[PDB]
């Protein structure tokens, strides 16, 4: 079901219902129709009408301060400013400012390890031991630009951390990039290696009982006794009687 | 005749040859003509569950009705596995029938290559040998239709509606001089402008009269049920300018046929319908007078809680099946009988166990139906009068509704084509029927030699001829109730309010209601649903659960 | 012919608010006696068309306006009760 | 099985045979027989070709069954493919496009492999706005759809069946949605009309299109207006007067946005200035670009303030059409007679800006104006002083309205009056007048 | 005698408060409750499967990862 643009850009194809920049009194001119990613970011220069402006993702609204600039120069301009606070001074690095993943606040109370967007990758430290999070150094199997829903930490040792709100569907074992001439060893990190997670979706229980096998001792009843005429006989007799069937009632009916 | 009591599936055949000898047993059979699942005695005081063609079991005979006996399906399968075991010689053939007993459609064996459809008594329906998965298997109209087809007889189609299973009115035509068949699988083809009506069919067919009849789910005929409708009276309707459709089912020459005939129907059986599963199987318990005889509880299903004579006692789903959790020997049981108030309970207990705050709790009779058709004046029509000389059975209208009109293509048609509402009756049953079958202008529009034998069932009421009460089957007749909801049922249709009834019947979506009877099973249930209550309400129910 | 219809009325369409630009005007220049007038003659217009006395003292007592003497509170609004329920509903 | 179908383009026929010596029911026991002693038959074929003189019967082997349409499953209620020539009648019982159950062993290697039918203009994935998933609801109960099964002939290029079906919606104007989903035999494509289910609230403007049972890929034609613009202003073809010269404007509903394309002060009749007073509507003839920026003046009425302002004269006889952008492509309009007073004192904002009713409703919104007062309704004796003047002239402006509504985008049948207070007397006299069906101004009434 | 206990059934994964069950995507096969990544002589292509399909011969890449069409290739370009 679709994100807080993929919704918008519907209703601006549809119907024209678009959206508007500056809020203040729009010519037809400064309206749009929201331009948007696979995932329902806002697609930094998107543009219609007037021109081309540059608007962050997760706010349809424009990161008023060439090239627009990057996500953490205007969180660092948005919290020293004091309008947005997630509760540190965010820290760029010298040139295209991504995130560097050493992540804290004021005093050094606990510094964590970031995804492209930002987010937490989840698991976290205190400034007594400071996070390695660095590059991979190996190449990711099967020409992958990045794994989706994750980053991968390293202190020259490197694993899958799965995004908050995933689980990895196999288990991230300790490997090894510890300068292995730039490659993996007996499992490699695959690509898409995490979903979302989802309900349960079956029920079932067991039960115990046993025959007590009349015609004196006999386990030589084995051919065709344990596949065939068993686990079959048991079986037509027990829905004849009526216990493979749950039958209750809606409502009367 | 005898195109069905010649392959009369002999359990029926060693009904009869036991009977007349009056005999202590007689065999039990089901409505197709198989041996039902447990064979009883007439005292009731040895009853035995019977392998498929009437040879019992080697061994089960309570005294008393069995709690449970194995399926047709799960006789055959434990056969042909320890034929495999004493002899040793494997089959790579074993059934994979389902929780009801009768066969899946589609079979095969373990390493599945080659899976078919199979009939639902047993036999392989030949041609669809398929490698590996049929994605729709024929039903029992659709293969009496083709091999009618390939030439066995009868030539005139048992039809059917959209899924191969019969309707339960069948009409074919037959030329009265030389009682044979009339073909039509040749007729509607080689003459399809002489369909348009009646009166342009009659003047192509001078000789044939139509014959309608009901028939079970089987397609063979109902034993004495089968009337000879007259045609030469019928007039034309506004429908002869459209189109004729694919086969003669959607034709307007055949659901004038079925209307004329569930009409008399009404007059004859109380029943607007011909009769269902329930109502043959309590006559033909009745006739033979052996034990188990079913309950019907006026709506054509079974009613709920079913005993026997003088014997246990259980409840039965709609289907004729029995539930497994309850057999009670003495008082009859009460199996959810209005007891609607437990699953309610757990409705309201896990609303109210969810989360906090309304954030959704609140978004959690149906929708638009106490607001179109019980509050605004629409339903007002039906259940109200002028005074109690009714009785109008609402197991009747809502039959009634189902059977003039049996879906929405007719509805949208019906009401397309109307300017006066008092000219509706004409183009719907190409007549002024009601009042011909009320006050029984109907000598002429109906004939002899149709099986229903008219002269001895107007001999126990005297009132007139052509030329208490027992029905078609073991029915109760207040003929004085039947023609006064007939006389009511024409002054529904001569009304503005009806047709503006019927707009918003079809704008009624699939899911809640399928036919139009289920809208007027929706709508006469929903005059008395009051606005749900406070959403954090829980009601009290009682020790078994009784509201 | 066919033309659906979506029709109705509010509750504040009276021929007084019908007439409130009418007032404003005749309050410009000043003219106290174009209101007691107007609604005399507006009660000479709600019975018929030819002002039947049959029909216009039968209507003003299932309104009850028969207090034209001292106050204009209870008879301006009951005359608009009746306007409303014969010019417009 | 008998396909639900009548019409087939892209056939590719194994082998014909006549069959007239025999009957329908042992001819067609014959037709059977003869596709079961093929090893690549898809189906056969049983009609009479040439119905048109009555002609014989066939059973024509077919090698694949390329395009299948005119379903006998939506009724006729919306057609945009052609159901056949009226030669062929697979239309009665035992004739039938008939098929073999589709089994997933297919045609052996030795039969002829078959091709689609070729597409004549060149489709381009550019002009066709793909949705998701997720911008849809199931509705089992919408009426005007049609569907075209493309068999599983062509197993692999789903992207050349996918170019098949939206060349057919690109070559029918009607068509604007189409939707194709695989399943176990073919590829179902559907087609649409513009089908939205709008969900307006104020803190969102949701949108979503209708359609019945769920395909995989959905694609649309974009959306176009007969409105040109030049320096972003407005403007339009008149039929012989030529262009208007309007106005836009973004308004906002909630928390969206949307461009309203006003075109303020249209007229249609001569201004009644002097000694054309108490005459006629006199229709105009103007031509060239008209000045429709701003709000006219409304009409005298009594109980007229003496401020000889510019929002009230006598010429009061101007409409203000509003147009959201993109429209649907036969829409719906809205009349609406109203004379307004002189509270507003020459704000440049019309009294009632009905733009938002056209808006939220995605419909065209004419707010009219009618002579009230002495300078209309004077009758006088039984002469050439008539008496309905303003009244007349509603009838002056509602054939101003579905003559010149094409250009704008709008549908002259689907139009509807309305009137506010008291006009709604006077307004209804319209609904009275039994005239011509084929010169019926309205269709519905407020 | 082990009463009743959630589980999930079809094709996915079973982690161990809430919607612990997983979809078991591409490159992978659900054989008995975990989905063991699809060998390297096939491959999968579409997430929540039991099996995974055959390439043409003599066709892979690297490894038991087999992600989707475009990685059963020859060895003209696994020449290196
Ligand atoms: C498909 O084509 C066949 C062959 O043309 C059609 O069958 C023919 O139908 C005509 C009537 O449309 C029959 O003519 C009739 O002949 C009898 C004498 O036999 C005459 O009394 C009638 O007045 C009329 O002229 C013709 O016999 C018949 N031929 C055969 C071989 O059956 C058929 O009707 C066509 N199908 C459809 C649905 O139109
Ligand atoms: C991966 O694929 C891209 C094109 O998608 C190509 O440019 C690049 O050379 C490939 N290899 C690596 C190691 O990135
Ligand atoms: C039952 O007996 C009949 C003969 O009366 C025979 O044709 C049929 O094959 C038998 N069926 C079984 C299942 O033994
Ligand atoms: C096979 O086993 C059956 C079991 O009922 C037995 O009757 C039969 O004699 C055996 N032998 C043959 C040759 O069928
Ligand atoms: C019905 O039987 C009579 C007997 O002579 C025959 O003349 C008539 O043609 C038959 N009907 C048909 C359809 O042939
Ligand atoms: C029944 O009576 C009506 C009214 O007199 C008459 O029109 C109709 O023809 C009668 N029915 C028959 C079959 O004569
Ligand atoms: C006018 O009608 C309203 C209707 O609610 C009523 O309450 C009111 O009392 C009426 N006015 C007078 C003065 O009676
Ligand atoms: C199948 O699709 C591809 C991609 O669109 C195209 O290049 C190719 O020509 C198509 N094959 C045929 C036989 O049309
Ligand atoms: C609008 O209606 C006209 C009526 O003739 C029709 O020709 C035209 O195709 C319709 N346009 C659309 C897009 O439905
Ligand atoms: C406008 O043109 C029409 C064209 O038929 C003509 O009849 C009419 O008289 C013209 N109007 C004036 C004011 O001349």
């Amino acid at each position: 079901c679709p994100t807080t643009c993929e919704k918008s850009r519907t209703s601006g194809l549809l119907s024209s219902w678009k959206q508007a920049r500056s809020q203040e009194n729009p010519s037809p001119k400064d309206l749009f129709v929201p331009a948007c990613l696979e995932t329902g970011e806002y697609a930094r220069l998107q543009a219609s009408g007037a021109g081309t402006w540059c608007v962050d993702p997760a706010s349809g609204e424009e990161l008023r301060p060439a090239q627009c600039p990057s996500l953490c120069n205007v969180l660092k301009s948005g919290v020293l400013s004091r309008r947005v606070s997630p509760g540190y001074v965010p820290a760029c690095r010298a040139e295209d400012g991504g995130f560097s993943p050493v992540q804290c606040d004021q005093a050094q109370g606990s510094c964590w390890c970031v995804m492209d967007s930002g987010e937490e990758v989840p698991g976290t430290r205190v400034t007594g031991g400071q996070p390695a999070c660095e590059s991979p150094r190996c190449p990711l199997p099967f020409n992958a630009s990045e794994v989706v829903g994750g980053t991968i930490l390293c202190e020259t040792q490197c694993q899958l951390l799965c995004r908050q709100g995933s689980w990895s569907v196999f288990p991230p074992g300790p490997l090894i990039c510890s300068l292995e001439s730039g490659r993996w060893e007996s499992q490699l990190p695959q690509p898409r290696a995490c979903q979302r997670p989802q309900l349960w979706q079956t029920i079932q229980t067991q039960g115990h009982f046993q025959l007590q096998l009349p015609p004196g001792k006999m386990c030589s009843a084995d051919y065709a006794d344990l596949l065939q005429t068993f686990q079959v006989f048991i079986l037509d007799e027990l829905t004849a009687r009526g216990f493979c069937q749950i039958q209750v009632k809606t409502f009367g009916t | 005749y005898q195109v069905d009591a010649q392959p009369l599936r002999p359990c029926e055949l060693q009904r009869e040859t036991a009977f007349l000898k009056q005999a202590d047993y007689v065999p039990q059979c089901a409505e197709d003509g198989s041996f039902q699942t447990v064979q009883c005695q007439n005292d009731g005081r040895s009853c035995w569950c019977v392998g498929a063609n009437g040879s019992e079991v080697l061994g089960s005979r309570q005294p008393g009705r069995p709690v449970a006996c194995l399926s047709f399906c799960q006789l055959q399968k434990q056969q042909i596995l320890l034929s495999g075991y004493i002899n040793s010689t494997d089959t790579s053939y074993l059934p994979q029938c389902q929780d009801s007993g009768d066969y899946a459609p589609v079979q095969c064996d373990v390493q599945q290559v080659q899976c078919w459809c199979v009939d639902a008594e047993g036999m392989e329906v030949y041609g669809t040998r398929q490698l590996g998965r049929p994605k729709r298997c024929p039903r029992s109209c659709e293969i009496r239709n083709r091999r009618l087809l390939h030439g066995v007889g009868d030539k005139s189609p048992p039809q059917c509606s959209a899924e191969g299973e019969f309707m339960p009115v069948q009409c074919k035509f037959v030329n009265t001089t030389d009682m044979m068949i009339f073909d039509l699988v040749h007729s509607y083809n080689r003459f399809p402008d002489a369909f348009v009506t009646f009166s342009s069919f009659q003047r192509r067919f001078p000789e044939v009269s139509g014959y309608c009849h009901c028939a079970d789910s089987q397609g063979r005929e109902l034993a004495e049920t089968g009337l000879e409708l007259l045609l030469d009276e019928i007039y034309d309707t506004i429908f002869a300018g459209l189109d004729l459709p694919s086969t003669f089912t959607e034709t307007t020459l055949y659901r004038i046929l079925q209307r004329r005939f569930l009409a008399v129907q009404s007059v004859i059986s109380g029943r607007f319908r011909c009769p269902t599963k329930c109502e043959v199987e309590r006559f033909t318990a009745t006739s033979f007078g052996h034990p188990y005889v079913p309950s019907c509880r006026r709506n054509g299903d079974y009613q709920a809680v079913q005993c026997q004579t003088e014997g246990p006692c259980w409840c039965v789903d709609a289907q004729g099946k029995e539930m497994h959790g309850t057999r009670q020997q003495g008082e009859p049981p009460s199996c959810a009988e209005g007891q609607s108030c437990a699953s309610e309970r757990q409705q309201a207990l896990s609303r109210l166990y969810f989360g906090t705050s309304g954030y959704f709790s609140q978004h959690d009779c149906p929708p638009t139906i106490k607001e179109l058709f019980v509050d605004s004046g629409l339903l007002r029509p039906m259940v109200e009068g002028q005074s109690q000389q009714f009785s109008v059975s609402e197991n009747l209208l809502k039959e009634a509704i189902r059977a003039i009109f049996p879906s929405r293509g007719l509805a949208r048609l019906a009401l397309q084509f109307t300017t006066n509402p008092k000219r509706l009756q004409q183009n719907l049953f190409g007549g002024k029927f009601l009042v011909n079958v009320g006050q029984f202008n109907l000598s002429g529009a109906l004939g002899t030699r149709g099986t229903f034998n008219f002269s001895q069932f107007f001999q126990q009421l005297g009132l007139a001829s052509f030329l208490p009460t027992v029905g078609s089957f073991g029915f109760e007749i207040n003929l004085q109730e039947n023609q006064n909801a007939l006389k009511f049922l024409a002054s529904l249709l001569e009304l503005p309010e009806f047709l503006l009834f019927l707009q918003h019947a079809i704008s009624v979506p699939e899911d809640v209601a399928r036919d139009l009877g289920d809208v007027m099973e929706t709508v006469l249930s929903s005059q008395t649903c009051e606005q749900t209550p406070e959403r954090l309400f829980v009601p009290s129910c009682t020790t078994e659960g009784s509201y | 012919v066919e033309v659906d219809l979506l029709i109705g009325s509010s509750q504040d369409d009276g021929l007084i608010n019908r007439a409130k630009a009418v007032k404003q005007f005749e309050e410009s220049r000043g003219r106290t006696s174009s209101k007691t007038a107007f609604y005399q003659a507006l009660q000479n217009s709600l019975g018929g068309e030819d002002s039947d006395a049959r029909v216009e003292a039968a209507a003003t007592w299932y309104y009850s306006l028969e207090h034209s003497t001292d106050d204009y509170a209870s008879f301006s609004r009951a005359l608009e009760n009746a306007t409303r329920d014969y010019f417009i509903i | 099985t008998r396909l639900p179908f009548q019409k087939l383009m892209g056939i590719s026929i194994r082998n014909k045979v006549p069959m007239s010596e025999k009957s329908i029911s042992n001819g067609f026991f014959e037709c059977e027989r003869r596709c079961d002693a093929d090893p690549c038959c898809t189906g056969f074929g049983f009609l009479n070709v040439s119905q048109l003189k009555g002609g014989e019967v066939t059973c024509l082997t077919l090698n694949s069954l390329g395009i299948q349409m005119c379903s006998e499953e939506n009724g006729g209620a919306w057609r945009i493919l052609d159901c056949g020539s009226p030669d062929i009648e697979v239309h009665t019982y035992p004739f039938g496009w008939y098929q073999k159950p589709i089994a997933q062993n297919n045609a052996p290697s030795f039969c002829p492999l078959v091709v689609l039918p070729s597409l004549t203009e060149k489709v381009s994935l550019d002009s066709w706005q793909s949705l998701a998933l997720s911008s849809v609801v199931v509705d089992p109960s919408i009426r005007h759809f049609d569907v075209a099964h493309v068999s599983t002939a062509a197993t692999s290029n789903f992207s050349a069946v996918r170019d098949l079906c939206l060349s057919e919606c690109s070559q029918h104007e009607a068509c604007l949605i189409t939707t194709l989903q695989t399943q176990p035999g073919a590829v179902r494509c559907m087609f649409y009309a513009d089908t939205q289910s709008c969900t307006h609230s104020l803190q969102g403007q949701n949108c979503r299109l209708l359609l019945r049972e769920e395909a995989t890929h959905i694609y649309r034609k974009p959306g176009i207006s007969l409105l040109s613009y030049e320096a972003s202003v407005p403007s339009v073809p008149i039929s012989t007067h030529g262009r208007l010269l309007g106005r836009s404007q973004a308004i906002q509903v909630g928390t969206s946005w949307k461009q309203v394309d006003q075109f303020l002060g249209v007229p249609y009749a001569a201004p009644p200035l002097a000694e054309r007073r108490f005459q006629a509507p006199e229709p105009l003839n103007w031509t060239g670009s008209w000045d429709a920026s701003k709000p006219r003046a409304s009409c005298w009425q009594p109980g007229t303030r003496t401020s000889t302002s510019p929002g009230v004269s006598e010429d009061c006889l101007y409409l203000n059409v509003f147009i959201p952008q993109n429209v649907a492509p036969n829409a719906s309009v809205l009349v609406f007679f109203h004379n307004t007073m002189d509270r507003e004192e020459s704000e440049g904002w019309p009294a009632i800006d009905g733009s938002f009713l056209a808006a939220v409703g995605n419909l065209i919104v004419v707010t009219a104006s009618y002579r009230v007062g002495v300078f209309g309704f004077l009758s006088s004796g039984s002469g050439e002083v008539s008496g309905n003047w303003g009244l007349l002239d509603q009838v002056a402006a509602l054939t101003w309205v579905q003559t010149h509504i094409r250009g704008f985008g709008g549908d002259p049948r689907r139009v509807s009056l309305a009137a506010d207070r008291g006009g709604a007397d006077v307004a209804s006299i319209h609904l009275l007048t039994a005239r011509a069906t084929n010169s019926q101004l309205f269709r519905r009434a407020v | 005698s082990p009463r009743t206990w959630f589980g999930c059934s079809e094709g996915f994964y079973q982690v161990l408060d809430g919607l612990g069950c997983v979809k078991c995507p591409e490159g992978s096969y659900s054989q008995d409750e975990e989905c063991i990544p699809c060998p390297v002589g096939f491959y999968q292509e579409q997430a929540g499967s039991l099996a995974c399909v055959p390439c043409p011969v003599g066709r892979t890449t690297i490894s038991a990862g087999a992600f989707s069409q475009t990685h059963c290739v020859t060895d003209c370009q696994r020449n290196e």
